[PDB]
């Protein structure tokens, strides 16, 4: 009856055991949200691109501040300033990439609100098991569950990142050391 | 269910198997509201005309007609030829098509029977039984679609970059 990771909350209703990483932290209730198209489904959607944004966003910084980045593109360790010295000399890159995440980001959207209306589609499910890693079960509730716990890591990361590089002006890990 | 292309959408209920080029992409549902043979000849003319369009393109920034006035890029060629009337004749033909286009789309949709796209123009063959015009009707399709965004290509970087065939 109580949440597990909060022994002084009850259980949130909506959160009963079955997505991966749930241990009943909603003490505000927000799984219950059942309006403006929003609900349970629709917050784990949102959650799970969250995650997978932050995972891709984390591993950049950390990549390109300590392998340096690619030949021929700018350099300075600031990830938060490259964007515009990419964008000064590479603006057509920059404007490829965001119609591609725009168009993706409408697909992702009308795949999301379609499934929700006829439930066949899992939460963040886009069939994209290209090499089989998740095929079998039992292996792939461990893998949803490492997802979940590394994007979530990840979101905390790449917004500390984003914060730290619009305000101190450099590198991550120079603010590291 | 489960298009095929866009394998978390659900199938657009309107493609199910039987039009050349269906692989169930259309995932803002354009034909859950518009007749589907209107958006095939749609598609199938602006395959056509693209594939003309980059050909034109491509051969005109290499081999010129005799006279001052084709001596232009076929980026600047738009403005010098509408000057010398060269667009005006394609205009005019092109519009007694498009109206003879016009009763011929009217009817296929009010019954008739002519597939979209299909104008019976084939002085060779190139197509004699069922099997070899649905082959090449995929062909053109892919072909059609392939042209529509290399010319789409082609034209931004020509106009970024005023540069000659390769408009890297
Ligand atoms: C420009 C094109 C474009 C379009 C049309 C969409 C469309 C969409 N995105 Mg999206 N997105 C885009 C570009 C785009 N994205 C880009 C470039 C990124 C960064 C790579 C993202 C990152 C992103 C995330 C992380 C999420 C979406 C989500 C969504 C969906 C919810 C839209 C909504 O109500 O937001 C309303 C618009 C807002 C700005 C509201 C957000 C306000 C918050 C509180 C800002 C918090 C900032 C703090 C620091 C929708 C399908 C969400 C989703 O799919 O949920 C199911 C979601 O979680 N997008
Ligand atoms: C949220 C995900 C995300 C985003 C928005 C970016 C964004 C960017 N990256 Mg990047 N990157 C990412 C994840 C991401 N990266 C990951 C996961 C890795 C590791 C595989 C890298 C490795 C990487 C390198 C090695 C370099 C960049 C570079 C860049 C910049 C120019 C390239 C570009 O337009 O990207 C779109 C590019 C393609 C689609 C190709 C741009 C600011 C370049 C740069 O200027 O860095 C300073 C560069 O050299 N990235
Ligand atoms: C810690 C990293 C990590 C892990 C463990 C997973 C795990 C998973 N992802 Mg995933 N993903 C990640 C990062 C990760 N993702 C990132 C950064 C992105 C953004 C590009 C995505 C985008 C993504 C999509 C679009 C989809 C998945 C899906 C899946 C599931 C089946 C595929 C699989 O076995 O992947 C195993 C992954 C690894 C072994 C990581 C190796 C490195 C599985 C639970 C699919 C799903 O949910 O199906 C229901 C699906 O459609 N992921
Ligand atoms: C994900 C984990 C994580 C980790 C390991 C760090 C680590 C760090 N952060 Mg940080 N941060 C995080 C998340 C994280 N942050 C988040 C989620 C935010 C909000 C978006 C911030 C916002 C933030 C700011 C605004 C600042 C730091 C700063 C720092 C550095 C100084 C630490 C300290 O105690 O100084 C005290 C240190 C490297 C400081 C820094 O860069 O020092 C120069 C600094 O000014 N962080
Ligand atoms: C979308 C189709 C299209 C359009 C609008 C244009 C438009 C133009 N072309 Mg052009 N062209 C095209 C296709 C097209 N072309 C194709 C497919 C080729 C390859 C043979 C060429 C080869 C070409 C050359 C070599 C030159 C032009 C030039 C020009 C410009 C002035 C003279 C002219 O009209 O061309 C004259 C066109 C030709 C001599 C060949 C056209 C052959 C046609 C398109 C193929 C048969 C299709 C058939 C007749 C369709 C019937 C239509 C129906 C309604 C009855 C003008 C901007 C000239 C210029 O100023 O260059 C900058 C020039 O020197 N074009
Ligand atoms: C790769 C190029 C290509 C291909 C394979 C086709 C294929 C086809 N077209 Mg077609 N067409 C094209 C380009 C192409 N088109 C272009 C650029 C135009 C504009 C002038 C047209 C205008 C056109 C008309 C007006 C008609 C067709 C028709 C046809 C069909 C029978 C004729 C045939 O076998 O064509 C053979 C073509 C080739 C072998 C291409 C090589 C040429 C060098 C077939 C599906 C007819 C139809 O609808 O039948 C069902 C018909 O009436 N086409
Ligand atoms: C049909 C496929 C195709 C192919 C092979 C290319 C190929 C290329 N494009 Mg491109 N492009 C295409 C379609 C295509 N484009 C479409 C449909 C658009 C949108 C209209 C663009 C918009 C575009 C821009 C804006 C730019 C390129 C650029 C480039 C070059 C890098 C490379 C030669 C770049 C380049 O070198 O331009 C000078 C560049 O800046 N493309
Ligand atoms: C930003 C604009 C907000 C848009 C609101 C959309 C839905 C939000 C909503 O209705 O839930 C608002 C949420 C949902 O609140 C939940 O509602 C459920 C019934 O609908 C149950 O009653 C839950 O117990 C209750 O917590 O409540 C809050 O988050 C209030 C927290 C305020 C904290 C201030 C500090
Ligand atoms: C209606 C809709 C879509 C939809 C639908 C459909 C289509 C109807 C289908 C469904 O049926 C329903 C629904 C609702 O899904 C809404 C669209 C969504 C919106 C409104 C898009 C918002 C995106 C904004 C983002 C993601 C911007 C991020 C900015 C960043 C800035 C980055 C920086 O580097 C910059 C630039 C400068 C640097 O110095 C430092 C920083 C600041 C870090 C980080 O990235
Ligand atoms: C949109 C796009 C790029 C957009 C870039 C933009 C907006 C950038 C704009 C800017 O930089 C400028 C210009 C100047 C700056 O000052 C301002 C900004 C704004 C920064 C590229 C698309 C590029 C699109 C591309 C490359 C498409 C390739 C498509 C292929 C290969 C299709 C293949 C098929 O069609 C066939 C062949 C057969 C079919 O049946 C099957 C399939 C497989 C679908």
């Amino acid at each position: 009856e109580r949440s597990k990771s909060l022994p002084f909350l009850m259980k949130p209703k909506n959160l009963d055991g079955s997505m991966a990483g749930d241990v009943g932290f909603d003490p505000l209730g927000l799984s219950e949200i059942n309006d403006v198209g929003v609900d349970l489904y629709w917050l784990r959607e949102a959650e799970l691109k969250h995650c997978r944004l932050g995972m891709m966003a984390a591993a950049g910084i950390l990549f390109v501040e300590i392998l340096g980045p690619a030949p021929g593109f700018p350099a300075g360790k600031s990830q938060m300033d490259v964007f515009w010295k990419v964008y000064a000399e590479k603006p057509s890159l920059i404007g490829a990439s965001l119609a591609a995440i725009a168009i993706l980001e409408v697909i992702s959207g009308v795949a999301t609100t379609q499934g929700r209306q006829n439930g066949d589609r899992a939460p963040g499910d886009y069939n994209f098991d290209p090499l089989g890693f998740g095929k079998d079960p039992a292996k792939f509730k461990d893998l949803q569950l490492k997802e979940v716990k590394n994007g979530r890591l990840a979101m905390i990361a790449a917004a500390g990142m984003i914060l730290q590089g619009v305000s101190t002006h450099q590198g991550a890990l120079e603010n590291l050391s | 269910e489960k298009s095929k292309a866009v394998p978390f959408l659900p199938r657009p209920a309107a493609l199910d198997g039987s039009v050349v080029g269906d692989v169930g992409f259309d995932p803002v549902g354009f034909t859950s509201w518009l007749p589907l043979s209107y958006l095939q000849e749609a598609e199938i003319k602006h395959c056509r005309i693209a594939m003309l369009a980059t050909l034109g393109w491509i051969v005109a920034d290499f081999v010129h007609l005799p006279g001052a006035v084709h001596e232009v890029s076929s980026l600047a060629a738009h403005d010098v030829a509408v000057k010398s009337g060269a667009l005006a004749q394609i205009l005019i033909w092109t519009s007694i098509a498009e109206a003879i286009s016009v009763i011929a789309i009217s009817q296929m949709l009010e019954g008739s029977g002519r597939q979209p796209g299909d104008f019976k123009f084939d002085p060779l063959n190139f197509a004699k039984d069922e099997k070899s015009l649905k082959k090449m009707q995929l062909s053109e399709l892919k072909n059609g679609r392939l042209a529509m965004l290399a010319f789409s290509g082609i034209v931004t970087q020509a106009a970024l970059t005023g540069h000659a065939f390769p408009y890297m």
